[PDB]
DNA sequence: TTTTTTTT
């Protein structure tokens, strides 16, 4: 028989129940295993699922078959393959993708499809299982767990770059050329002592051409582990998670991912040229599936149904931040820069990136920080950091090794960043942020290291009035005292005020007694609106309109003519255009422009704005 | 020995692609075998290297020999270099030799070119280790050409028995046991350095260019290798392309000369790196010599707008299309571009013929659109903002590599060319200082860390700075609008201040302007000239010598008399005096006259008039 | 030397 060392894990029953999970598994089963009686749907449930993804991996071609824990724990035969896996990984993954390999030869055979069954027998398949086990604290792993799959979460907080990792060696004779190949088998090699060809069988003749050999692809990649898991007692811990094919190189940093892998842990040389060994061990993980973090025809509809609703702009304003009460309109811009604009990335004059910037200048106490955590918590790419906390250096570029360490903009790069008491934050360090911010590019400039990044990325700054409290007698602009360059560089301002209005204050109090109320306390589901962003970023790509030019055109030049510059044009032009995105239209409107100038003026409170001394009648703001 | 069957047909095939290939476009499809007549060629200039069209050999037999040596070049390449001697022989049997005392055994470099395609350096995959391949991207770092040992020869000092022919490994590898077989020496082998042949060698850096993974990543760096006639082929911070093959590199200290591979090294393991082995080596980034490097038809276009007598607006139309209004400054950058006669008095002291430009405009001037435009429309041209910079990455940094060294700054690395420096205002005053002297010298010496190099640093700088509070007060004066050490503003060339209007129709003709560039993009803009096309009229601009003349040299006294006047001299010296005579050079060129015009020089005086302001 | 938090 064929039965796995040290476990009692009979290897032919292995293959004989994970084949008949493969066929004549049901989705049924995992619904049922997941229960949702209520949500069985019988094409899906009667349908055997995994049967059906073979013939989509086969007209796709792939060797790589994604697996949850759930599906194995619903099939009464791989039930039990499902702790076999959990206790001794290795082994069993092995036998499953063989077992994958002779059952996509039968499918192709037993179908009679016209394919090629040595494609398939030359296709390595794989099996990438996730969900494993429940997620558990990196810092709580322990030696025994060594040998198993651990469903972990973490933060991507670097990678290496692709390192050849040898596969085959390839030997050659050096008195008659005869060569032979010799696997890597438990990362070593094993000589032939004498020439393979007995004829020869010269001793030592047979040396390793390194070019000749075989090497396959690895990479490493270091994780930290996410706050939820750790304790307060002390700082993260990161792992160097060893990876390996395809997924080498399928990750960014700052990649908020869930991996499921087995437990490795190997020696250490204590010193070089002996083979002494630290009685510690060095320890890593070999990820066999990555998790990170299809829009479906009905999620489609979903998405194409809400945009249906007139509500869907104030909608999704109070949906960004249910809990927050009223701030519609900061909602709204705030819900626009995630939206974004268009990037028209022109083949001459460079890229034209809809970027959208919103500084957040007000009285504290107004929750703006809580928005600034709503609103890293809802980009999938988020950044939070206070500039007390934050160097210019660690913003955006950090030297290292001589190697390069990305900074925060770096790591919100294609998405948004937050910038908490951004006023506090140092003007030099401001003076950093003003140009990357301006080209969406970090432009690096030292001895030895000189070069340019991408850093196409939003930033929402939240910062106090030079007064703590906003003095209406200081023109609006002495309150926030900014630079007046750095000012025009944010495309949003909203001027936050805690105006005594004993009705507000009643409403306000109301919310946040109810909340109290409420141990653990209408809205899209979070989810479903990030997909809604999302297809809207992807596939919708809102276009200027001639009405809306022609309006563009007339109300900067009254801007202009009321200071407005170029970057206001710019920013209301973005602004129309993450507006149509928002209402899902490839093609912009002359309601989006007004809307656009409604907001800039409402965020600025221009009602409300003096139109001399540039200050604003307190009384007028909120009326 | 292995047959390699499959290596002796690819050699065959390969002798055969190189003297049967009988392909040639000269005389229509009459073929030449193009090959034959490349190694007809070679025994003209005896030279070592054979260039090889990857797609000659690709419509050759089907191109099943392409696939087949692109994969398996190394361990094809013995054989298509014993094929390549076979044919030779066949044809040019002196080359086969070296070719007074006996000729070796002459080495044939078969250094493939014209690739399929070029894979990306995050493309490169431990797959195509050995594979043929093509990357592109632009020279970081480079070495000094070395000998490497490509043949070894070793006297056997026990009993002299002399070896030769003998291949290295990436570590020095020795004879093992002695060909002698009545001796048995296994070491003691006197390296016969005279009877061992090196070749020349190079290691290049490389570094991944912006538009190709820019999306939130470090841009990637490949460790290239120059061999034979390659060694030098390339200069250094200049994109280009490298085929050959990806080779990896084992460490040699785990070779004796994660963990690694072990019992074979035996006990030890071994750790590799990869890298490319470069075998060609292609870039992709006089008046009358100029002239015939243009093709026949660049020549006519050339004729055409030289014709052309408003040539000189619609030059200056054609710069920064993109940008609106600042027709002046848009001179300033054709001037700038163009440059001035550069000559030493016959006391020798050296005149700049640079122009170094200076720029101070508020915010969302589009200062920053205009240095990029500068920038990626000039050759030699480096952008750098001041705020981040440091004073040895902007001029030359010492470093330690196996031991001191020194690494080129921005100003080496555009040496001789544009020299952007975007947020100049923000640049530190002490780096602001260095690059005063520098510039002012035409001239960077490394004095520091023991170290007394000098390089020779000359270029134009064009200076972006704001006005000090993001505004100029034109009550203030420009020496104190801006913070900026005056002694460089004296030999600032000139000072394009943009000020805001709040001009109705300039507001609203702008705003339409921007709003065209946002709906029809690239559509909206229109230069009256191609930027190849200008870059080749500036080209042969450059290759004119203005000359003053007697008209000239008045006129240029009574203006530089009525410009101190007109100062009465806080911004009027004998520098502007300088300046005047070098705008007039530019101007000319312009012009395309190798002499000078009091138009030139009225033109160039109402333009540093504007400057005062 | 160069870059670099951090304290002095
Ligand atoms: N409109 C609001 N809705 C809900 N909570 C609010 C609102 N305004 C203020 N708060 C609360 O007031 C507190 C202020 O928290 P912060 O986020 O620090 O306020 P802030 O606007 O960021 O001003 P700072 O941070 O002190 S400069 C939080 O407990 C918020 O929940
Ligand atoms: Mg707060
Ligand atoms: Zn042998
Ligand atoms: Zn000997």
């Amino acid at each position: 028989l064929r039965i796995i060392w040290g476990t009692n894990v009979s290897i032919q029953e292995c293959t004989t129940n994970f084949r008949n999970f493969l066929m004549s598994f049901k989705y049924k089963f995992r619904k049922i295993l997941d229960e949702r009686e209520e949500f069985i749907n019988n094409t899906t449930d009667e349908e055997l699922y995994y049967i059906k993804q073979l013939n989509e991996m086969r007209e796709l071609g792939t060797s790589n078959l994604n697996l949850d824990a759930r599906n194995l724990l619903a099939y009464k035969q791989t039930e039990d393959l499902y702790h076999q896996l959990l206790n001794y990984p290795q082994e069993v993954i092995s036998i499953m993708d063989q077992t994958i390999k002779d059952c996509m030869v039968s499918l192709i055979v037993d179908n009679n499809l016209d394919y090629d069954l040595d494609e398939i027998e030359t296709k390595f398949y794989k099996v990438r299982p996730y969900n494993v086990g429940s997620c558990k604290g990196m810092r709580e792993l322990n030696p025994n767990d060594i040998d198993k799959l651990i469903n972990l979460k973490g933060l991507v907080l670097r990678s290496t770059p692709v390192i050849p990792d040898m596969k085959v060696a390839f030997f050659k004779c050096n008195v008659c050329d005869h060569t032979m190949a010799v696997e890597i088998d438990r990362g070593v090699i094993q000589e032939p002592a004498r020439c393979e060809r007995i004829d020869c069988n010269e001793p030592n003749s047979m040396s390793l051409i390194h070019n000749r050999c075989s090497f396959a692809d690895k990479q490493v990649i270091k994780l930290q582990e996410t706050p939820d898991f750790v304790p307060d007692g002390q700082t993260p811990h990161s792992i160097s998670l060893c990876v390996y094919d395809e997924l080498v190189d399928s990750c960014r940093a700052g990649d908020r991912i869930e991996v499921t892998g087995t437990f490795r842990s190997i020696p250490i040389r204590a010193n070089s040229r002996q083979r002494v060994l630290k009685s510690l061990y060095k320890t890593y993980v070999d990820v066999v599936h990555v998790k990170k973090v299809q829009i479906t025809d009905q999620d489609l509809a979903k998405i194409r149904e809400v945009a249906a609703r007139e509500d869907l702009y104030s909608l999704l304003a109070r949906s960004i931040a249910p809990s927050i009460y009223e701030l519609e309109d900061v909602k709204k811009g705030i819900l626009l820069q995630l939206f974004g604009g268009t990037n028209k990335t022109f083949t001459k004059g460079g890229r034209y990136r809809g970027d959208i910037n919103i500084l957040l200048c007000g009285d504290p106490s107004t929750s703006k920080s809580q928005i600034l955590q709503y609103v890293h918590k809802i980009t999938p790419r988020g950044v939070y950091t206070s500039g007390k906390g934050s160097s210019a250096v660690g913003l955006t570029a950090y030297i290292t090794r001589l190697v390069l360490e990305s900074g925060a903009l770096v790591l919100s790069d294609g998405g948004v960043c937050c910038i908490d008491e951004f006023d506090k934050m140092s003007d030099s360090t401001r003076s950093v942020l003003h140009e990357v911010m301006e080209q969406q590019t970090i432009s690096i400039a030292k001895a030895g290291i000189i070069t340019t990044l991408n850093a196409r990325s939003s930033i929402l700054a939240s910062a106090n009035p030079i007064g703590s409290r906003y003095n209406p007698n200081l023109p609006v602009t002495e309150n926030i005292d900014l630079p007046p360059p750095l000012l025009s560089r944010f495309d949003l301002v909203y001027l936050v005020l805690d105006k005594v209005d004993e009705k507000n204050d009643r409403e306000l109090a109301k919310h946040l007694t109810n909340l109290y109320l409420e141990d653990k306390p209408d809205v899209l589901p979070v989810e479903f609106l990030t997909m809604y962003i999302s297809y809207a970023k992807e596939h919708i790509h809102p276009i200027i309109t001639e009405a809306a030019k022609t309006e563009l055109v007339r109300a900067y030049v009254g801007m202009r003519k009321m200071t407005a510059t170029t970057r206001q044009l710019e920013s209301m032009i973005r602004l129309a255009e993450a507006h149509a995105k928002m209402k899902l239209k490839n093609v912009v409107e002359l309601e989006d422009v007004q809307e656009a100038v409604r907001l800039i003026r409402s965020a600025i409170k221009d009602y409300a704005t003096d139109p001399k001394t540039g200050k604003i009648d307190m009384n007028l703001v909120q009326t | 020995k292995v047959d390699d069957v499959t290596g002796e047909k690819v050699r065959e095939a390969f002798e055969q692609f190189l003297e049967d290939f009988s392909v040639q476009s000269t005389d229509t499809g009459e073929v030449e075998k193009v090959y034959r007549a490349q190694i007809e060629f070679m025994k003209i200039y005896d030279l070592n290297t054979i260039y090889i069209d990857y797609q000659h050999l690709s419509m050759r037999e089907n191109g099943a020999l392409a696939m087949a040596i692109s994969e398996q070049y190394y361990r094809f390449l013995p054989f298509l270099q014993k094929g390549l001697r076979r044919v030779v022989r066949k044809y040019a049997p002196e080359l086969l030799n070296t070719s007074s005392p006996e000729q070796t055994e002459r080495v044939f470099q078969i250094s493939f070119f014209n690739l399929p395609t070029v894979h990306r350096i995050r493309d490169i995959r431990s797959e195509k280790i050995g594979s043929l391949l093509s990357i592109s991207g632009t020279v970081t770092r480079t070495s000094e050409v070395r000998p490497e040992l490509y043949k070894a020869s070793f006297t056997c000092d026990m009993c002299r028995a002399i070896v030769d022919n003998v291949e290295q490994s990436f570590k020095y590898t020795e004879p093992t046991f002695c060909p002698n077989p009545s001796c048995e020496n296994r070491a003691f082998w006197t390296l016969n350095v005279t009877r061992s042949r090196f070749l020349d060698w190079q290691k290049v850096r490389i570094q991944e260019n912006a538009n190709e993974i820019p999306t939130g990543s470090m841009p990637r760096t490949l460790d290239v290798i120059l061999r034979g006639d390659s060694v030098e082929r390339a200069k250094p911070g200049d994109r280009c392309k490298f085929t050959g093959v990806e080779i990896v590199v084992p460490d040699v200290t785990q070779l004796g000369l994660n963990s690694g591979v072990t019992g074979l090294l035996g006990v030890r393991d071994l750790t590799y790196k990869i890298s490319f082995l470069a075998c060609h080596v292609i870039s992709i980034g006089d008046q009358e010599v100029f002239l015939n490097s243009l093709s026949s038809d660049e020549i006519n276009e050339l004729k055409e707008m030289v014709k052309d007598e408003h040539i000189y607006d619609k030059l200056v139309r054609s710069i920064a299309p993109a940008v609106f209004g600042h027709e002046a400054v848009k001179k300033g950058i054709l001037l700038q571009m163009l440059g001035g006669v550069h000559k030493s008095t016959v006391e020798g002291i050296k005149l700049r013929g640079d122009i170094n430009i200076c720029v101070v405009g508020d915010p969302s001037t589009s200062k920053s659109q205009f240095l990029k435009y500068v920038v990626g429309f000039a050759p030699r041209s480096v952008y750098t903002s001041g705020k981040a910079s440091s004073a040895a990455g902007l001029t030359a940094a010492v470093v330690r590599d196996e031991d001191y060294t020194i690494e080129a700054g921005a100003l080496m690395l555009a040496d001789n060319g544009i020299c952007c420096i975007d947020e100049f205002d923000k640049m530190d005053i002490s780096d602001q200082v260095a690059i005063h002297e520098a510039m002012e010298q035409q001239t960077i010496s490394i004095a520091k860390a023991g170290i007394h190099a000098t390089l020779n640093a000359r270029t134009s700088i064009l200076a972006a700075a704001n006005p000090v509070g993001g505004r100029y007060n034109r009550k203030l004066s420009l020496r104190g609008n801006l913070n900026m050490t005056a002694p460089i503003m004296s030999r600032f060339d000139l000072f394009f201040v943009i000020l805001d209007d709040c001009n109705e129709k300039i507001d609203t003709e702008l705003a339409s302007h921007i709003v065209d560039l946002h709906m029809k993009r690239d559509e909206a803009i229109e230069p009256p000239f191609s930027a190849e096309q200008l870059r080749r009229y500036i080209k042969y601009a450059r290759t004119f010598k203005p000359i003053l003349t007697k008209e000239a040299r008045s006129y240029l006294v009574e203006k530089y008399k009525e410009l101190r006047k007109d100062d009465a001299s806080y911004r009027i010296t004998v520098r502007q005096l300088e300046s005047m005579i070098r705008l007039s050079e530019a101007i000319a060129r312009a012009n395309c006259v190798d002499e000078i015009t009091p138009s030139f020089i009225a033109e160039a005086y109402d333009l540093l008039r504007q400057s005062i302001i």
